[PDB]
RNA sequence: GAUUAUUGGAGGUAGAGCACUGUUUGGACGAGGGGCCGGUUACCGAAUUCAGACAAACUCCGAAUGCCAAUUAAUUUAACU
RNA sequence: UGGGGCGGUCGCCUCCUAAAAGGUAACGGAGGCGCUCAAAGGUUCCCUCAGAAUGGUUGGAAAUCAUUCAUAGAGUGUAAA
RNA sequence: UCUGGUGACUAUAGCAAGGAGGUCACACCUGUUCCCAUGCCGAACACAGAAGUUAAGCUCCUUAGCGUCGAUGGUAGUCGAACUUACGUUCCGCUAGAGUAGAACGUUGCCAGG
């Protein structure tokens, strides 16, 4: 159990910490949310 | 000798002793039956000596049924030592009697047979009693 | 030794408006864990079960079936 | 073994879903049932356990043996036009404790192009 | 009815000697010899047993 | 074969019972054919092995049970698919079933076979089965293993004498 | 079989009712199908003698002001402790 | 603001009770081990029942009083920032 | 800290003590936390207990399968309410 | 003013048992072509019909059999006061639970047919 930084691509900025487990979960998880820059919603990834 | 085979709590308060009987005031099973008339506790061994008294005068004859159980569990710090540093451990088992609650029940044997082994009983508790018989009327 | 001098703080449960007084519009009325009391009409269930007023009015607890309660609140005024 | 009625069944799933349902004379309820070849419709305002509008597959304004199913679509319409007059406006459907499929899907789409705001 | 996980069952011609008893189905579908028509005109492959000839109660 | 049983319901069942109109008549409802336990610590490739068997027994593929429970005594814990059963109703019942009594006693080799009563006087048989008669149709020519069966008739019954007039319609008591 | 009874007024308290015990009478109600009910007294003594002379569940044709009332006992309260009765409730059977 | 009257409401104490949890005394009933050849005979543990008992960490029930508050009315003089 | 010492404890959560609002002490009586989950979260649809016998291939007597009562005694990630 | 649909009332409404009924309704019923569907199955859902039945469900009637409700009177406990120190007493007020008599085999709003 680790915490982690999302990141978007075009908001350029990182306002979304979540948290997930490594050995469920090792590869880099990717959503949808709501970054206010741009106004919609986007893909954040972690990093 | 007599108490349960366990309880869900070892420590407890200690009983209250005002009021009257709540229940167990009537003969059911026997004959005739000893009746308290002050307020104490009995500690599971004055009811073993006591049915030992009264079941050697009827000589394996009639039939005794015992009325009480002691359910409480008291403590007991072993030598004086300073006060409050948690409780004790258990020490014995005791029941609570109030006037009204019948002891001892006694049939298959005579009146004052009855009498007898049930007063040779009262004479080994630390509570006045009353030989009583079943209500009528 | 012992091993028993442990307990927590204790929250401050139970009625906090009566029945036939007037309240605002976000006011709490029965802080409880579950549904001791249920929401009725104008009334909110919160995440920490709290019931609040959705409405400014006067707060009426009343049966729900044979052994359940709930709250209301009527604007009357 | 026994046999299960299927009503009952068909209460207890509408009771769970009348919790957030109900009419309030803007937006009424719009009650359906279906036994085994028919179908009825009640528009109701539940704050007063008050009904305002009817319509069933026997009513002899439609009646036929085309399908079971352009019936139900008739009765939408039927009921539609009845409500025209008044409170046609945005409504709540109450599916009772039946799917929205088949009669009951057809019933609301027709109860929807007939004019009604839902 | 759910298409394409079952086997594969059809009333094959299961006309046994003893009383001709047709009403068989399953995946034992032989080279059609016989089709009877008052049975399935399908494969024999049910053709002959001690099903209705000799039973250890009804003999 | 339907019309067998069409028949049965007064040949024998109107005549015994009288009963005031034709509806309130027995008659089968469901036919369960649990298989079994079969502890696959290490066999479930086996225990799939007799799922495919019970795939050409019947003419539907069998539900696969999980233990309910992480039961001691046995090294298993809830899943862990220990069981496979079919339900079987209509056309599927019944051209089992003119099979079965067909194939059954002839390679059960017992007069009684069955029982004189393993009912529980509400229409259900619970029959265990040795799996030799099942199979007919393509043989023991590649399973090692044998294996068992549990298969129960549940019917509209609502006693065990009524019971006795269906399996009166070829049955063994 | 033929007791008596007397009726009680209105509101008895606690003191009198103990009063009433203290001499020889004892509380009593009367209910059931032919009359309304009525709270009354009655001696023990003759209460007992009657329950002697008739049976615990027997009939007393029992005497109500002006009239007379067949009727069977229902309950009783009783005091173990020291063997007097405290209450008893008639039933009429007519 | 305070006291009282009349009303409404939250609550689970004293007391009672055994409907859940646990503790317990007699009695029956018949089933499983058992004394034996897979079984009789007695004895065990359990279940279901009959009647009686126990409980701070049991409750099918449930006061008195205290608490909150009313279009609130009558007597008083506080109350708040 | 029922002198001090040795011993034990030091924050948080849940019961009882606690006296039917809330609150309420002791080196009073019982237990837990220092997380976990990418589904064990959101929404839309469907579904519903064990236990008990009944009875049977298996049978631990009971695992799976089947009818009926069961009133949450089921189950609810984690203590208790 | 019979049935049905849909709502409000703490089961006085339920459970159990017994007896009657049906194409205006209700239902079991026939089948899986199509919509759709069953961690297998048209059992369920859904779909197309109306050959057959009142047997079951459902409706009506009867019973207080289980469950539910439940007074009066009395008691326990208790506020206040006065005795007092008794495992208490007395006076005043509130009056429980349990049990008993008894009640009840539902009341009623809206709508359409009948």
């Amino acid at each position: 159990r680790v915490n982690v930084t999302l990141a978007c691509t075009e908001c350029g900025d990182r306002n979304y910490i979540t948290t997930k487990n490594k050995r469920n979960n090792p590869e880099r998880i990717e959503m949808k949310k709501y970054c206010p820059r741009l106004n919609k919603y986007t893909l954040h990834r972690e990093t | 000798m007599l108490l349960p085979k366990r309880v869900k709590y070892r420590r407890q308060h200690r009983p209250k002793t005002t009021g009257r009987s709540k229940g167990g005031n009537y003969v059911t099973f026997g004959e005739f039956g000893l009746q308290a008339t002050t307020t104490s506790w009995i500690t599971s061994r004055q009811i073993e000596s006591a049915r030992i008294a009264m079941t050697r005068y009827m000589k394996r004859g009639g039939k005794v049924w015992i009325k009480i159980f002691p359910h409480t569990p008291y403590t007991k710090k072993p030598l004086e030592v300073r006060m409050g540093a948690g409780k004790g451990a258990v020490e014995g088992w005791i029941a609570v009697v109030k006037p009204g609650r019948i002891l001892f029940e006694v049939a298959g044997v005579s009146e004052e047979v009855a009498r007898e082994a049930l007063r040779l009983a009262s004479h080994k508790l630390p509570v006045k009693t009353k030989f009583v018989k079943r209500e009528e009327l | 030794s012992t091993k028993n001098g442990r307990d927590s703080e204790s929250k401050r449960l139970g009625a906090k408006r009566a029945d036939g007084q007037f309240v605002t519009g976000g006011s709490i009325l029965y802080r409880q864990r579950g549904t001791k009391i249920y929401p009725g009409e104008n009334v909110g269930r919160g995440g920490d079960d709290t019931l609040f007023a959705k409405i400014d009015g006067v707060v009426k607890f009343e049966r729900k079936g044979r052994d359940k309660k709930q709250v209301s609140v009527y604007a009357v005024a | 073994i026994s046999k299960i009625d299927k009503n009952k069944v068909r209460l207890k799933r509408h009771a769970r879903v009348r919790t957030n349902l109900s009419g309030t004379a803007e937006k009424p309820r719009l009650n359906v049932y279906r036994s085994n070849k028919h179908i009825y419709a009640q528009i109701i305002d539940d704050n007063k356990g008050v009904t305002l509008a009817q319509a069933s597959s026997k009513d002899s304004d439609i009646a036929t043996t085309a399908t079971k199913v352009e019936l139900a679509t008739k009765v939408g319409e039927a009921i539609a036009k009845k409500a025209a007059d008044k409170g046609i406006k945005e409504i709540v459907f109450d599916r009772g404790g039946y799917l929205y499929h088949g009669r009951v899907k057809a019933l609301a789409e027709a109860a929807r192009e007939s004019g009604l705001e839902f | 009815m759910k298409q394409g996980i079952h086997p594969e069952y059809h009333q094959v011609i299961f006309l046994d000697t003893t009383t001709n008893f047709k009403f068989l189905s399953g995946s034992t579908k032989t080279s059609s010899e016989m089709m009877e028509w008052e049975d399935g005109k399908e494969y024999p492959v049910i053709r002959l047993d001690i099903s209705s000839d000799s039973h250890p109660f009804y003999t | 074969l339907k019309e067998k049983f069409n028949t049965e319901v007064t040949e024998n069942l109107m005549k015994k019972f009288n009963y005031s109109s034709v509806m309130e008549v027995p008659k089968i409802d469901k036919i369960v054919v649990n298989m079994g336990v079969g502890d696959a610590v290490q066999n479930s490739k086996v225990l799939d092995n007799a799922v495919e068997e019970l795939e050409l027994i019947t003419g539907q593929k069998p539900l696969v049970t999980k233990a309910k429970k992480s039961i001691a005594t046995f090294r298993l814990r809830e899943g862990m698919p220990i069981g496979a059963k079919v339900t079987l109703r209509g056309e599927r019942m019944y051209e089992f079933l003119d099979k079965l009594i067909s194939v059954s006693l002839p390679r059960v080799r017992d007069f009684q076979g069955v029982s004189k009563k393993a009912f529980d006087g509400r229409g259900n048989y619970t029959l265990g089965v040795k799996e030799q008669l099942i199979f007919p149709e393509i043989d023991y020519d590649k399973v090692s293993k044998v294996r068992g069966m549990d298969i129960v008739i549940v019917t509209t019954a609502n006693t065990d004498e009524e019971a006795r007039e269906l399996l009166a319609n070829f049955g063994m008591p | 079989a033929s007791l008596k009874s007397i009726i009680r007024q209105g509101k008895q308290t606690r003191s009198d009712l103990k009063q009433l015990r203290k001499s020889g009478k004892v509380p009593a109600v009367v209910y059931g199908y032919g009359t309304k009910n009525v709270s009354v007294k009655v001696d023990e003594v003759e209460f007992i003698k009657v329950i002697r002379e008739v049976g615990r569940n027997g009939v007393i044709e029992l005497g109500v002001g002006s009239k007379t009332i067949k009727v069977m006992v229902a309950d009783y309260q009783f005091d173990p402790l020291k063997n007097q009765i405290t209450h008893i409730d008639f039933l009429a059977i007519n």
